């Protein structure tokens, strides 16, 4: 049921035809960037994960 | 961080002569420029005290 | 008198109850980020000392 397990993937994420799999191990993931802002009693801090 | 008018060690009226030519660069940010010209402009904001 | 000079810390700043202090000096400040902005005749520049 290939309409069933398409849109299971990710709305950004549109894969292409083919794949050369050439191993018996394949990691998958993303490249996310994160924003984090500290507050403590101490003061503020804020910095960022490219 | 900060240069106050008291570090001069010389009470009374006098005229400074500055050397341009030897404006050694110890701290570096992108803002950071060796040569002025004209009317300069410096506009800082200080946030996320800790 | 301990709410005339509780009132002198900034308000940021709330201290826990212990301190081990174990030498003769002890330094004491805080870590800003600072966003510089510079204009002048030649042009624009702009920074950050994170």
């Amino acid at each position: 049921m290939s309409s069933l397990l398409n849109s299971l993937l990710p709305e950004y994420f549109k894969p292409k035809t083919n794949l050369n799999i050439n191993s018996s191990r394949v990691q998958y993931g993303f490249n996310a960037r994160i924003d984090m802002q500290y507050e403590d009693d101490s003061g503020t801090r804020k910095g960022s994960r490219p | 961080g900060r240069f106050l008018y008291t570090d001069v060690k010389y009470e009374g009226q006098t005229a400074f002569l500055v050397d341009m030519d030897t404006v050694k660069a110890r701290d570096h940010c992108w803002v950071s420029i060796v040569d002025p010209n004209g009317t300069m402009n410096l506009s800082y904001k200080m946030t996320n005290f800790r």
